[PDB]
């Protein structure tokens, strides 16, 4: 149920992120234009232009005082969001990541001192925001790493990452090891998202299958697939109550699932091109998802 | 493609040397037609119909799209000359290109580039020494008229050249007005403190030199008075809006009765601040931040002038001129929130003047410091922009003449004298550096030649006469007064330029020579080019 | 690949030499020829097609040139000088274009004869100085307190426009509006007709019904029908702040735990609205005008005190109302004062014109802002009438600031040309030829007037020049209607000195700017 549209991007929308105040939606696009428009009135609060193009990594700090972005530039930078109205946002750039391959995705921690970068070099890296130096690397996937999601509720000092390595692996910053590994998707891994409880996580793959893994059993729980859907999902998310499995697909539409049942509860569409991102608002009342159709419409 | 195995092109030796010389010659030839009083302006259509009419070499080279690296070297050379001197931007490019051309001509005769570079360095050093020793005039002897003549000479070839009798007076008055002294007694003239406002309309003769400061701003509300007889200017670096709690502060209401009081305080804070600022006695309030409606209403009821979104540099200049103090917060060392009368600037008048359907603020006769501003009137926007560029060049020239009290004769006199002296001097330095210094001297003659050519006159005859005059001056001890003989482009005959009042700052010639020599050496240092193919 | 090597980027053309000068002069001449036939009392209207789909029937040169898109940069310079002339003095837009074209056309002749442009420019500047001197010499003073002279000057300004048919009404409207807007404060005279002289075009009716109000008019209606639409002597209170309940600047959240807190919060919202309305009522006004919305409860509380409210009015309209009725716009009603209450409006009328409600604050005593009500055939006719009224008001302001007049109908052009020609006889250098060229190029105005009138150009110009060679004949020009030589002391066509000075200055300076130009370079990006 689309309620508003956001036409502020010159090229296709690649990724976006929410805020704890539900009014600071940030995003990245193919051109390199990042806008932090308000969620309700659809007005650009403030915007910045990335010097490079093809940026699909963008995260929003839980406190709201900074944003991170990056793309095919092998770079991840932090843009502080201090008020400082009489300033150009390009001056406060903070280069952080020293990557040898394009940055697939970056995210903050609950504390705004660490960022985790998933890149095509096959390694996930942890960077200290303040000091700017590398904390520790995560050797692992023998191929590109695409998705990266932090656990909620203390994070367990753990995060999951997946890519074209055909598997999703859970790490642990306290020891830097792949504590758990799941290899059951028969296709490329695109997106991953923890369950609200934190002990489970779903993952979308190019085989148009959504799979739910329970960490308390180390086995897949529920298969989410239909013969009608043949285009792989690009994004996936959970409802606030944990009963719905909002997932973005390349079939120009959005498929809605039930966590308990998965009996095709509903479906929605509207986008004219591939859906690239799909995030649920923190309040849980509504949600949003961008697409390659140059628009980032919002559903309520 | 050969055994080198590099993904790109490669030019070596004479091919790349000729390419670099050709690129430098192209850059020189673009601006060669805009040198001297008989030079002409240029249009620069900006691919979307934007028109720029200019004679300034730095502007022409900055606006152009340049791809060859040596052509770039010349373009940034012009930009550096403009930044560090402000005049001679065309001359330095022309001289550098001619130096490079003659150096390459020498190199093609199997003269090693190192010898040419050594000769060029020796020639530049000796030229600077000769200029400083024999071709300078102390401006203290000529008085103020020297400044007027220097400004008029600088404004020739510009759109304000014919009006020099008036524009030179205006420039000199402004520069003398913005003069201030620092420790150790050094008098420095901070140009760029002369705000220049462009507004089409009346003729050039109707341009005004403000005895104060001019703001490109208006009053925030129509209800305020638009003139103050005795201004008490207060400068603020903060906005006057409804105060809101910062990011680390939240308002949580459990007893609903407190909401009204909180909402009242939310604007009463700003009201109290404005009340303090008005109670100190202020009449005009200038701020770099915004002002919303209720604060404007307070200023309206107080019978004061309030201006918002004032530029930071403009605010700094106004504060320096009027003696005001910039305030970012109303906080003292006692932890309280007070505004004092000791930090109020004063001026004799503040007027909402109207200039060609648009209005602006005039702050006239600021006390405790003298300030100047110029409002230029022209036929249209392009002509006003060209007037501004010419005016800036004149201001820079006057500043150079005042800071360094030495001037040199213009109209190619220095170039001809240097050519003769260096040609004579080359005979006693080495064997191939002889040729290098001779070519340096010959290359220095490109300036009078271009001047004569631009006037559609016999360049060869005029330059020969100038060289004969300067040779006689250097040979005969009693004819040393012929050093000032330059070129009279109006009549196409040699003329004593010192008597004619054609002067340039010595720094212009010295810096142009040094920069041209360095650029020529840098370009001549290349004998091989590798251009890797782009990976896009 | 081995891509080609080149100094400047591709698509970077460059022209130079005599071709550039000839092209610039030809572009200026073409721009002049576009509107050459729009000068004089017998000018023909031109019909322009707006890219957005509108139609612009106009005779003013500036409108025609600003509706035209050109590619040659010299044409752009000509359009810019036309805009400059329109902004600076208000009329003379099609005269300056013709003059500049003629001066450039006569300068081309000397450029082709091995004369450097600097010599031509010096001669042009000397000629301009002498034109200024002669124009100041042949001017005459005018008593600004004489209404008949003011009306005659405005008439001479609008005889060439489409409003010439109702010239009398147009002159009265323009003079009254300009005299009404004129204001002085803190020893600063001010005539701001672009802000406090509003022109409102309501299609329909008859143009003879159009009149200037002693007040203001807005397209507004009462928020509530119960409010009075006719108040005799209203006390007006103006606001620019909402009379609603809005959130604060800071982020504020309520935490409700008791049952009555919700109802208490709603009741206090209502009480806050009531307190604002009571603060407004304390001054006992009759109408309240706000730039921002008024809540329904606020409307109820205002109607309780028999107060008419107007909800959302633009900033400029509110400023005009404040000037007309002597009020002062305030933001916080708790700080409202008696002095801020606007008394001076002699009537507030809200009547329906066609199918729309219009609010009248007319009948003001000593108003400083006026609304010119225009009624006519349609939108285009009314737009042209508005343009002519703007020209008339600009001329009135110019005469008020500069009370000097010069003869019209080409008499000033011929007088200045003869003076310049006589002065040139002393000149002996090569500069005399372009000097005389500009002198006789100034004759294009009477020549164009005669061409538009339809009479024989050669014999009329010859006879006019012969007449001007006499002693006391500086006021002899031509009729734009009968094509005969007459005396402007008898015909009565006079023009402000400021307009002519600006026209000559702009023309000569445009000629100088385009003469200085050579070596056009194009194609480079930003
Ligand atoms: N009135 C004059 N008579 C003769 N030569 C002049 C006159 N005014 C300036 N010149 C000469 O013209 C040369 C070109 O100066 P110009 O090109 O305007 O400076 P820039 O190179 O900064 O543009 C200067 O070297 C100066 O000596
Ligand atoms: N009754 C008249 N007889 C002759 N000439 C007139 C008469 N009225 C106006 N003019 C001339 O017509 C010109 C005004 O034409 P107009 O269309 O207003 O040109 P612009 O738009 O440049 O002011 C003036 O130069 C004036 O001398
Ligand atoms: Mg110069
Ligand atoms: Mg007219």
């Amino acid at each position: 149920k689309t309620r508003r549209t956001l036409k502020g991007h010159g090229n296709k929308v690649l990724c976006m992120d929410w805020c704890k105040d539900k009014r600071r939606i940030v995003s990245s696009s193919q051109d390199g234009k990042v806008i932090v428009w308000d969620s309700f009135t659809t007005n650009k609060e403030h915007a910045v232009t990335m010097p490079c193009t093809w940026v699909m990594a963008c995260a929003y700090a839980p406190s709201g005082c900074a944003i991170a972005c990056g793309g095919l530039d092998n770079k991840c930078s932090v843009y502080p969001l201090t008020f400082d109205k009489n300033e150009n946002m390009a001056a406060k750039k903070k280069s952080v990541a020293m990557h040898t391959n394009y940055l697939s995705a970056c995210s903050f921690t609950n504390s705004d001192m660490q960022i985790l970068t998933a890149s095509g070099d096959g390694t996930c890296a942890l960077w200290d925001v303040e000091s700017g130096q590398l904390l520790q690397s995560f050797h692992g996937h023998g191929a590109d790493v695409l998705c990266l999601d932090l656990a909620p509720s203390e994070t367990g000092n753990t995060f999951v990452s997946g890519g074209c390595d055909k598997k999703a692996m859970v790490w642990d910053m306290r020891s830097g090891q792949c504590v758990q590994a799941f290899e059951t998707h028969e296709s490329d891994i695109n997106s991953v998202r923890y369950y609200p409880s934190g002990d489970a996580f779903a993952s979308g793959s190019d085989d148009a299958t959504c799979r739910l893994y329970d960490l308390r059993a180390d086995r897949e729980v529920a298969i989410y697939s239909k013969e009608s859907i043949i285009f792989g999902a690009s994004s996936v998310d959970f409802s606030l109550s944990g009963r719905l499995l909002f997932a973005g697909y390349n079939d120009y539409t959005i498929n809605v699932w039930d966590v308990l049942k998965g009996s095709r509860v509903s479906i929605l569409f509207g986008h004219e091109n591939r859906v690239s991102t799909l995030r649920v608002s923190p309040d849980g009342t509504a949600f949003c998802s961008g697409s390659w159709d140059h628009t980032l419409r919002v559903w309520a | 493609e050969g055994p080198l195995s590099v993904f790109g092109d490669r030019s070596t030796g004479e091919t790349i040397r000729s390419q670099n010389v050709m690129a430098a010659a192209s850059i020189a030839n673009i601006v060669k037609s805009s040198l001297g009083p008989v030079g002409l302006d240029k249009m620069l259509v900006d691919d979307i119909g934007d028109v720029t009419i200019t004679n300034d070499g730095a502007t022409i080279l900055k606006l152009l799209e340049v791809e060859h690296p040596a052509a770039k070297v010349l373009c940034e050379l012009a930009d550096l000359q403009d930044k560090e001197v402000g005049d001679g931007t065309t001359s330095v490019v022309i001289i550098a290109a001619e130096l490079l051309k003659n150096a390459d001509e020498l190199v093609k005769q199997k003269i090693h580039p190192t010898s040419v570079i050594s000769g060029y360095r020796l020639a530049c050093k000796e030229a600077v020494r000769y200029i400083n020793e024999n071709l300078i005039v102390n401006t203290d002897e000529l008085g103020r008229d020297c400044l007027i003549n220097a400004a008029k000479t600088s404004m020739s070839s510009k759109i304000i050249g014919i009006n020099g009798d008036f524009f030179a007076n205006m420039v000199v008055d402004a520069v003398l007005a913005i003069k201030y002294t620092d420790i150790r007694g050094q008098p420095r003239y901070p140009v760029n403190s002369v705000n220049i406002l462009k507004a089409h309309g009346r003729s050039q003769m109707e341009s005004m030199l403000i005895s104060g400061y001019a703001l490109n701003c208006v009053v925030g509300s129509q209800g305020m008075p638009k003139r103050i007889v005795n201004a008490k200017i207060a400068c603020l670096d903060f906005s006057l809006q409804k105060t809101k709690m910062k990011l680390g502060v939240q308002v949580v209401i459990t007893d609903p009765e407190k909401l009204d009081q909180i909402r009242q305080r939310e604007s009463d804070i700003t009201k109290e601040r404005i009340q303090k600022i008005l109670a100190t006695g202020a009449n005009v309030i200038l701020t770099t931040g915004g002002i919303d409606d209720m604060c404007l209403k307070y200023f309206v009821e107080a019978g004061a002038m309030a201006v918002r979104r004032v530029l930071k540099r403009d605010l700094k200049r106004i504060a320096k001129a009027s003696g005001a103090t910039i305030l970012s917060t109303l906080a003292n060392l006692e932890g309280e929130e007070t505004f004092e009368a000791a930090m109020l600037g004063q001026a004799e008048e503040v007027v909402q003047e109207r200039i060609c359907d648009d209005e602006l603020i005039l702050i006239k006769n600021t006390k405790a410091r003298t300030s100047a501003s110029i409002i230029l009137r022209g036929a249209n926007d392009f002509m006003c922009d060209e007037m501004e560029r010419s005016l800036h060049d004149a201001l820079c020239v006057v500043k150079r003449v005042l800071e360094s009290k030495s001037v040199v004769p213009g109209g190619g006199a220095v170039e001809a004298a240097l050519s003769i002296y260096l040609e004579n001097y080359a005979t006693s330095m080495g064997s191939r550096e002889q040729l290098a210094i001779a070519e340096f001297a010959r290359s220095l003659l490109v300036i009078p030649n271009t001047l004569a050519v631009n006037a559609a006159q016999d360049s060869t005859d005029l330059v020969a006469k100038l060289r004969a005059f300067h040779n006689e001056a250097q040979v005969n001890p009693e004819r040393k007064n012929l050093k000032w003989i330059g070129l009279d482009l109006s009549n196409g005959k040699p003329r004593d330029n010192k008597q004619a009042g054609v002067f340039e700052p010595t720094i212009v010639k010295v810096k142009s020579l040094k920069f041209a020599t360095e650029a020529a050496i840098t370009i001549l240092r290349i004998d091989d080019l590798i251009k890797l193919h782009p990976e896009s | 690949g081995h891509r080609p090597v080149l100094v400047l980027s591709q698509n970077t053309k460059r022209e130079s030499g005599r071709k550039v000068q000839s092209g610039n002069i030809n572009a200026a001449k073409t721009i002049a020829d576009i509107i050459r036939t729009c000068l004089g009392p017998k000018s023909m209207m031109k019909m322009l097609l707006d890219p957005m789909g509108g139609i612009v029937m106009t005779n003013d040169g500036n409108a025609i040139l600003r509706e035209i898109q050109v590619q040659h940069p010299a044409a752009k310079s000509m359009i810019e000088i036309s805009r400059t002339q329109d902004e600076e003095v208000g009329d003379g837009t099609t005269s300056v274009i013709i003059l500049a074209g003629e001066m450039l056309s006569v300068a081309e002749h000397f450029l082709e004869q091995q004369m450097h442009p600097t010599v031509v420019i010096s001669a042009y500047r000397k000629a301009l100085d002498d034109m200024i001197s002669t124009l100041k010499k042949i001017s005459i003073p005018v008593d600004i307190s004489d209404s008949d002279m003011m009306l005659n000057i405005i008439n001479s300004s609008i005889t060439t426009k489409a409003i010439s048919r109702w010239s009398s009404l147009a002159c009265n409207i323009a003079l009254d509006a300009v005299k009404m807007v004129q204001f002085e404060e803190n020893g600063r005279k001010e005539i701001d007709i672009k802000k406090y002289a509003r022109v409102e075009k309501i299609p329909g009716g008859i143009i003879e019904d159009s009149c200037v109000l002693r007040g203001v008019m807005i397209n507004k209606d009462v928020t509530h029908p119960r409010m009075r639409r006719y108040i005799k002597n209203p006390r007006i209170v103006l606001l620019d702040s909402s009379l609603e309940y809005k959130k604060g600047e800071s982020q504020t959240d309520i935490e409700i735990t008791r049952e009555e807190d919700f109802t208490r919060i709603l009741q206090m919202e209502e009480e806050y609205i009531q307190q604002l309305c009571e603060d407004i009522i304390q001054l006992k006004p009759d109408v309240v005008i706000t730039e921002k919305g008024i809540s329904d409860l606020a409307q109820h509380y205002l109607m309780r005190a028999n107060i008419t409210a107007i909800r959302r009015v633009r900033k400029t309209d509110n400023n005009r109302i404040a000037r007309a009725c002597g009020a002062r716009i305030v933001s916080r009603p708790e700080e409202l004062r008696e002095d801020d209450v606007g008394t001076g409006a002699g009537l507030l009328e809200i009547k329906k014109i066609g199918d729309e409600y219009f609010t009248f604050i007319t009948d003001c005593k000593d108003p400083k802002a006026c609304t010119i009500l225009l009624r006519g055939a349609s939108k285009e006719i009314l737009s042209e009438v508005e343009r002519n009224l703007q020209d008339a008001m600009q001329v009135c302001r110019n005469v008020l600031l500069d009370p000097q007049l010069v003869p019209g109908g080409g008499a000033s052009e011929m007088a200045v040309a003869h003076a310049l020609t006589e002065k040139s006889k002393a000149m002996t250098g090569v500069e005399q030829w372009p000097y005389r060229a500009v002198a006789q190029a100034l004759e294009v105005i009477p020549r164009t007037l005669i061409q538009n009138c339809g009479a024989s150009t050669i014999r009329l110009l010859t006879s006019l020049r012969a007449k001007h060679t006499q002693e006391n004949c500086e006021t002899w020009g031509v009729n734009g209607e009968t094509g005969t030589l007459v005396d402007m002391k008898e015909l009565g066509i006079w023009e402000p000195l400021a307009v002519k000075l600006q026209t000559y200055k702009t023309a000569v300076e445009t000629a100088v700017l385009l003469l200085r130009i050579d070596d056009i370079v194009s194609g480079h990006k930003k």
